[PDB]
């Protein structure tokens, strides 16, 4: 059925847009519906890549610290993961270090990881300069991408940019 | 081996359901489980019954040690600026009884299968829970969080399209709520009779504290209220107000609460119908 099979993990900050940039990737549709995701959500996307056929198993995450160990299970196993932020709030960009200490501590140590600063449509209300977390993001050999899951902004390219970089790692 | 199949009783409660589930499979030899006759909405019902009869046993004995002359939850202290506007369709209302942030927290709602977001109180809840993971608070929520997962591995395993698949998550989900009941029950059972209060959902709010409030936070009560049989002084209050009314009315004609997902609409409607009953 396919050539590779890659498990994505959207994880990050409570309300930041996770689950919001997977309907948008999967489905291409855009919702404002109050809805908590609990636990954990996936959707399938196989997508054609420099000739090879690759299934993407993306979850999607809770936010919140109750769903952190229902969750946990997921970042073992996972081939890349994609920590997200709130570019409005300045305490999921800051809770992004602490993001990153989950993945160290239940992720392989191979994954590849890319950071996603979303909601940067509100472009008034923006609190994180792309400077200070593309600075971040360089410091750590990490990919760094600003997205408007509203607008269609960069969503595609988050995940196949992470799809050709754990290709890559063949 | 034949895998067991899971079925929602005649009118039995959730910890029962589970205790039968969890006894099924518990039996030797199984390995896998037929999820097709369970009708998710109707667990999450059954589920969310039993949190209210939780919460609602919270309250009466006041396991959370309110003392009668506060009108804030016990949350506060790890909640400020306090922002007054709507956070993805709540306001920050201080004076949220803490049962009614428990359930707000873990309702699973039948038609989406998530939460309604209650989103200012995420964080403090969180906090809350780090300096006191012994507390009452703390099991409630691990109580409730263990019978969302319930229904979220059987949601999982509901389907189809993966790898394998496979059980022993299910297994142990079950046996996790269980345990965190036992807990519950005794924290329970330790019984100063019931203390009532002049409104449903917080607790009593002063006419100086009520006029000090943003739009936002006035809307979001009045929204609150509605969920109640009955009309309450509360949200009568605020409509009977002339002042209370124009901030409220300029917060409903926003964009704050779009995404919500309480029938919306319809409780807009409730409101303007009730406000022209009582100028
Ligand atoms: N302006 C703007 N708002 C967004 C965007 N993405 C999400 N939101 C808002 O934040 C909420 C969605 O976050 P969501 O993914 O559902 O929560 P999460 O699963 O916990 O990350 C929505 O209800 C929107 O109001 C975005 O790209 N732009
Ligand atoms: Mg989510």
């Amino acid at each position: 059925e396919y050539d590779y099979l890659f498990k994505l993990l959207l994880i990050g900050d409570s309300g930041v847009g996770k689950s919001c940039l997977l309907l948008r990737f999967a489905d291409d549709t855009y919702t404002e519906s109050y809805i908590s995701t609990i636990g954990v959500d996936f959707k399938i996307r196989t997508i054609e890549l420099d000739g090879k056929t690759i299934k993407l198993q993306i979850w999607d995450t809770a936010g919140q610290e109750r769903f952190r160990t229902i969750t946990s299970s997921y970042y073992r196993g996972a081939h890349g993961i994609i920590v997200v932020y709130d570019v409005t709030d300045q305490e999921s960009f800051n809770n992004v270090k602490q993001w990153l200490q989950e993945i160290d501590r239940y992720a392989s140590e191979n994954v590849n990881k890319l950071l996603v600063g979303n909601k940067c449509d509100l472009t008034t209300k923006k609190v994180v300069d792309y400077t200070t977390a593309k600075e971040f993001a360089d410091s750590l050999g990490i990919p760094f991408l600003e997205t408007s899951a509203k607008n269609a902004t960069n969503v595609e390219q988050s995940f196949m940019t992470m799809a050709a970089e754990i290709k890559k790692r063949m | 081996a034949t895998p067991p199949l899971l079925q929602m009783e005649q009118e039995q409660p959730f910890p029962e359901l589970i205790r039968t589930w969890a006894g099924l499979l518990g039996q030797i030899g199984v390995e896998s489980v037929r999820t097709e006759e369970v009708n998710f909405g109707q667990l999450a019902k059954c589920f969310n019954d039993y949190l209210n009869t939780v919460a609602e046993h919270c309250e009466q004995q006041n396991i959370w040690q309110h003392k009668r002359e506060e009108n804030h939850n016990f949350f506060t202290a790890f909640k400020p600026d306090a922002s007054k506007a709507a956070l993805h369709g709540h306001a920050y209302i201080a004076h949220y009884k803490e049962s009614v942030i428990l359930r707000h927290l873990s309702i699973v709602d039948p038609k989406t299968l998530g939460m309604l977001r209650f989103a200012p109180y995420e964080a403090p809840s969180t906090d809350y829970c780090r300096h006191f993971p012994d507390s009452p608070w703390a099991k409630m929520q691990r109580l409730a969080t263990a019978g969302q997962n319930i229904i979220l591995q059987l949601r999982l395993i509901q389907n189809g399209q993966m790898l394998e698949d496979d059980l022993p998550v299910l297994q142990k989900a079950l046996d996790d709520f269980m345990q965190y009941k036992t807990e519950v029950d005794a924290l329970l059972a330790h019984d100063t009779p019931v203390s009532t209060h002049d409104s449903s959902f917080f607790y009593d709010i002063d006419e100086q504290t009520l006029n000090a409030m943003s739009g936002d936070q006035l809307a979001t009560i009045c929204f609150e209220e509605l969920n109640a049989p009955h009309p309450s002084r509360l949200i009568m209050r605020i409509l009977k107000s002339d002042s209370l009314w124009q901030e409220v009315d300029d917060s409903l004609n926003g964009d704050a609460f779009m995404g919500r997902q309480d029938d919306i609409c319809e409780k807009r409607n409730k409101i303007c119908q009730w406000r022209q009953l009582v100028q």
